[PDB]
DNA sequence: CTGGAGAATCCCGGTGCCGAGGCCGCTCAATTGGTCGTAGACAGCTCTAGCACCGCTTAAACGCACGTACGCGCTGTCCCCCGCGTTTTAACCGCCAAGGGGATTACTCCCTAGTCTCCAGGCACGTGTCAGATATATACATCCTGTG
DNA sequence: CACAGGATGTATATATCTGACACGTGCCTGGAGACTAGGGAGTAATCCCCTTGGCGGTTAAAACGCGGGGGACAGCGCGTACGTGCGTTTAAGCGGTGCTAGAGCTGTCTACGACCAATTGAGCGGCCTCGGCACCGGGATTCTCCAG
């Protein structure tokens, strides 16, 4: 049965960041396990911010403060402008 | 009449184990925490019970963390506690 | 320079309800420090949930999420 | 796609779905797995940089587990992030008192 | 139609089957809820309710009290050893802390 | 606005464990956000739970397996004693 | 009577990785009950999962998410 | 030729903190995971995988121990680690 | 080592108050009773991989001897923290007054779920080659003891 | 007491080889496009509550200063237990062969849970009200300490 991961995509980023760097399958494992686990800590955070202000949608803004609530300091801020740059670019 | 030094000190131990009320003095906690939020937004106002919620988060941190390093120094037979008993709490406790 | 206003008599209060006997002298300003660092902590949370939610006042709720977040559940305030 | 109409590598319909079904929330806005992608890639990019100067730190070219636990423990906020994380075949930082040094 | 019988007396329960199970669909759990997971659920809830005042009010009698403080109830969680191990990382507000003097400093 | 508590039942069950026992407003307090949480805890758990085995459905047996994975011990062994006897009544 | 497999060398070289420069003799024995609880607590929960899937074989995933329920999250096994 | 006492001890740890293979004997740790798991459920079968993911989490798990308690060894102005340093750092743990 | 002083804490009892606890409207959420459609239970079948065994090679464990450096006990100094009495400060309490903004209601609209069709991105599967794993011999780099 | 050099260990080209990584292929299922329907939320106005600012009096607490003792720490000696190394044993590791238990999938079909509309009583808010607890004072008991 097929299983969907994030391979390809950790590996495009890995050849856009370092265009000759490789990663191992067990590296790669990894990198899925790190993207799953991130996720499900943002969009959990979202859910609960959501659910404190009697929401029934996450949005951008519950996602940018969830973003800001786990990331540390420097890693918050450049997360939040790439996801206000996704955005911006995303309605335009 | 004198006691020793250290009987007046249990006894503040066993009083303060007894009770249960806040030992910091709320009106300059709150001067603190006002100024401390000054830097994160102007013109903020806060509920009573917000700042009561962290005056009692505090002081539970605070006597867990003084707990910790009374562990620490008596790792090191010793009674006092030191500011290097504070860090290898923390270090320990991953922060 | 509100810190100072925490005083040396509360940090002993405090050392005693930890158990702690004899205090040395420089215990009292690592002590502000770590106040002061979570302090800073749980406040930039609180006033993340503040800003959230588009208010200006910080309230009990806001404080609590922001402990339970930092593994610090705190039961008595709602 | 979503991921090219918001300039992004990872799949913003694939985490849109993931957030319909993931029990998130009743609804999902259309800007959520948008600006969800993009932290997410943000992460992933700066954990495979730090990595891959590990990797050449070790003179390989492939990255291992052992680049990515350098990586995340040498760099303070990832350290951070992931405190609680172990990284299979990461091993540790050789790091060694130096009250036990001779 | 019939009498209008809750769940809870269905299942012997004192907790509320009926609200425990709008607050497991309206709280983005799963897409359904099985029958039995809210009585389950308002039984394991009833469980440890029961067990934390019953351990509450030895430890009010043993002050002499007729009435639950905070007190007891740390004291209750605090010197039993699987409700401390159960609320390790909880704060509960105007608690104080167990009397505990390290034996060399006495 | 109408604000909801776990207080009456509560009350309830004290006056089975402890007839004349009373409580507190703070106490109750405390044992409503104690109620919060481990209904918060145990939920997420068998939330998980269903994910894991790609399921749709809370059950029964997936609140069970929650309870035995979060409660220590005899707690969860007599929650788990508990709660299957209380399904079984409302099921006959 | 396997608890004895794990072996003196092993856990001076466990403890060499740790940064440890002189053991003593009384650690071994510490070190195995350590490691029996912290084999059992994950285990117990492992089991608990894969009883759950009405399953007879313990599965990797089972002692990840095992790992991941006590806040000690491991990558590399999914 | 020998060295002193606690050279090699050195070149072992530099060595160690090198690699990354895990330290124990992978048939003996694997007998031990299945007499454990005994005592919960009979005639149970594993994947290789399992058992090298709690072996993997066991080493990982003592070796930041062991870490630990070489800080609280030398709070207390020693180099070498006992069980009651085992236990000190445990105890600051919450374990 | 006792034996009284002296201080602190606790135990009793009377007062008084304010919050726990019971009762009364009332309303909205839980129950009743059907309907339906799909999630999951079940049976059968495939075949993956876990278990069992077996022979051999050797790396690792084990047991032993020796010495040294580290743990630990003891001593002494001195300084810094405790116990306590006094003075100052501002916390605390009670009250008054203004109004900012949290919270509610109503309305309206636009944004998201749902559906259906269609197709291309992504997954499983092959495959070849080059980065890395493994010697291999060597050039250092390091530790330790003898010697000057 | 400080270098010389010897033995030991480790980093470093260099050569073999291989298997796992990177890319290409086929195809299918889930992601995108184009609508419609409906309700979640954005917005404005309003109300009242609860936050802030001020003010004055009282006293608990903070700050300060002053012995003095006892605890931290530095130094020193000693003994034993752990590190290092060496020879012997033993089972781990590895590689194969073989067997079948059970994981995993598929096809059926049914029964279980969502949904919906009407009904009603369980639980909630409000409101008294009396008794459990706080407080105050005063005396008994216990504990600490120093002087003989």
């Amino acid at each position: 049965t097929r299983k969907e991961s994030y391979a390809i995509y950790v590996y495009k980023v890995l050849k856009q960041v370092h265009p000759d760097t490789g990663i191992s399958s067990k590296a790669m494992s990894i990198m899925n396990s790190f993207v799953n686990d991130v996720f499900e800590r943002i969009a959990g955070e979202a859910s609960r911010l959501a659910h404190y202000n009697k929401r029934s949608t996450i949005t951008s803004r519950e996602i940018q403060t969830a973003v800001r609530l786990l990331l540390p300091g420097e890693l918050a801020k450049h997360a939040v402008s790439e996801g206000t740059k996704a955005v911006t670019k995303y309605t335009s | 009449h004198r006691y020793r030094p250290g009987t007046v000190a249990l006894r503040e131990i066993r009083r303060y184990q007894k009770s249960t009320e806040l030992l910091i003095r709320k009106l300059p906690f709150q001067r603190l925490v006002r100024e401390i939020a000054q830097d994160f937004k102007t013109d903020l106002r806060f509920q009573s019970s917000a700042v009561m919620a962290l005056q009692e988060a505090s002081e539970a941190y605070l006597v867990a963390l003084f707990e910790d390093t009374n562990l620490c120094a008596i790792h090191a037979k010793r009674v006092t506690i030191m500011p290097k008993d504070i860090q290898l709490a923390r270090r320990i406790r991953g922060e | 320079d509100n810190i100072q206003g925490i005083t040396k008599p509360a940090i002993r209060r405090l050392a005693r309800r930890g158990g702690v006997k004899r205090i040395s002298g420089l215990i009292y300003e690592e002590t502000r420090g770590v106040l002061k660092v979570f302090l800073e902590n749980v406040i930039r949370d609180a006033v993340t949930y503040t800003e959230h939610a588009k208010r200006k006042t910080v309230t009990a709720m806001d404080v609590v999420y922001a402990l339970k977040r930092q593994g610090r559940t705190l039961y008595g305030f709602g | 796609t979503r991921s090219s109409r918001a300039g992004l590598q990872f799949p913003v319909g694939r985490v849109h779905r993931l957030l319909r079904k993931g029990n998130y929330a009743e609804r999902v806005g259309a800007g959520a797995p948008v600006y969800l992608a993009a932290v997410l890639e943000y992460l992933t990019a700066e954990i495979l940089e730090l990595a891959g100067n590990a990797a050449r730190d070790n003179k390989k070219t492939r990255i291992i587990p052992r680049h990515l636990q350098l990586a995340v423990r040498n760099d303070e906020e990832l350290n951070k992030l992931l405190g609680r994380v172990t990284i299979a075949q990461g091993g540790v930082l050789p790091n060694i008192q130096s009250v036990l040094l001779p």
